[PDB]
């Protein structure tokens, strides 16, 4: 019953600092062994 | 504080727009941060339209900000983000390699030195191998080895190359379990796959956001530190529609709406990526032009109108693992005579 967040397609990582409101990295997986 | 915040997400969205257009199915690896940075830089020694073109691509409001105000701005982010810390590794750094015999303002010295913390290298360009070496090992030495050939072509008449590099290593508040880690499957599309290592967690209580508006699912994951990781799920075949509206605004309206959730079973892919970019076309895109041409106008550098950019190039790297993740990017400005 319980929520699955399964990420096992594309998908968005954002690496922020919450102090700062900076955005160090932006990227999007397509395919992990590309 | 916060006072570049505003400006450098708005680029970073709109680079990342542009970087996908160029390649609409390639993975993505950047840092917005970097590239800022380095053209933030490039601006303390530009004059009249270019520096207005470098300002305003960078997303800046140059009716109410004056260019100290941003190079300040530049110089107090850099000491806060190198402030000593256990909790984790971050660092960032500012280098200029400059022709012995190019004539640099004083001005211009001091103020990389101050502001951006940037020495200027004397660098025999026309040897060139050896100018790359010596670039790719500064960048190679404050990445801790994951940045390694920054600059692939440097033409012997080049001037000046300004870089800039920011290396990052933290643990996950929640660390996965690496006994939990199996090789499971990744949709290529709807109807591909291929197998990666899965970690896995059970019952966690973390931020999360259904989007219905955009038909994704949004999670943070936190590491030590003030820093974590925003991961955004998008349905199937509806990763096109969340690009297309990645904004200041989008972000701000997921952060708003985070909530604690007890999640049954969170799966993540281990997984290493890179990516290496000339940006000359998307920074021609948001009007940086001046610069590039014959009508480049650098002469806060050397007080005359003698230099101008050839190329910005970027490399990124990204490695999440089940202790942490490692990210690391680099960005490189090339000034040749003019
Ligand atoms: C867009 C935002 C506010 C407006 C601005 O000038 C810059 C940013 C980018 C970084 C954002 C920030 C806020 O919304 C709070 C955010 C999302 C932060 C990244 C992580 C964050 O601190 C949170 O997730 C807090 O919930």
């Amino acid at each position: 019953t319980r929520t699955i967040v399964r990420f096992n397609r594309p998908f968005l990582m954002i690496i922020v600092d919450h102090f700062t409101w900076s955005i160090f990295f932006m990227s999007k997986v397509t395919n992990p062994k590309q | 504080d916060r006072g570049l915040a505003s400006a450098n997400v708005d680029f970073a969205f709109s680079l990342y727009k542009q970087l996908v257009l160029k390649a609409p199915d390639k993975n993505v690896i950047f840092s917005p941060l970097s590239i800022s940075t380095a053209l933030a830089f490039l601006s303390l020694g530009a004059h009249n339209t270019t520096l207005t073109e470098i300002l305003k691509g960078l997303k800046f409001n140059l009716t109410e900000t004056s260019e100290a105000e941003i190079h300040q701005s530049f110089q107090h982010l850099l000491r806060t983000l190198n402030q000593s810390s256990d909790e984790l590794q971050l660092s960032m750094g500012n280098a200029m390699f400059v022709k012995e015999q190019l004539s640099l303002l004083d001005r211009f010295t001091e103020d990389a030195k101050r502001l951006y913390g940037s020495e200027a290298f004397a660098t025999d360009f026309q040897d060139s191998a050896a100018a790359k070496k010596l670039i790719n090992d500064y960048v190679k030495n404050g990445t801790r080895g994951k940045i390694t050939d920054l600059i692939k072509d440097l033409d012997s008449q080049t001037m000046m190359v300004l870089v800039n590099y920011i290396f990052f290593k933290a643990k996950w508040e929640m660390p996965f379990d690496p006994q939990d880690t199996h090789q499971s499957r990744f949709y290529l599309s709807k109807k591909k796959w291929v197998m990666v290592p899965m970690m896995s967690l059970h019952h966690l209580t973390i931020p999360y956001f259904r989007d219905e508006e955009l038909s994704c699912t949004v999670v943070q994951l936190n590491y030590t530190g003030n820093a974590s990781a925003l991961f955004i799920l998008p349905d199937q075949d509806k990763m096109e529609e969340v690009e297309a509206m990645l904004s200041r605004e989008t972000l701000a309206r997921w952060g708003d709406s985070l909530e604690f959730r007890e999640i049954g079973e969170l799966y993540l892919p281990k997984f290493s990526i890179s990516r290496d970019y000339n940006l000359n076309d998307i920074l021609l895109q948001l009007g940086i032009e001046e610069a590039f041409t014959s009508k480049a106008d650098l002469s806060g550098i050397t007080g005359a109108r003698n230099l101008a950019v050839s190329q910005v190039v970027h490399k990124a790297v990204l490695d999440v693992f089940e202790e942490g993740t490692e990210a690391s990017a680099a960005t490189a400005v090339k000034i040749t005579l003019l």
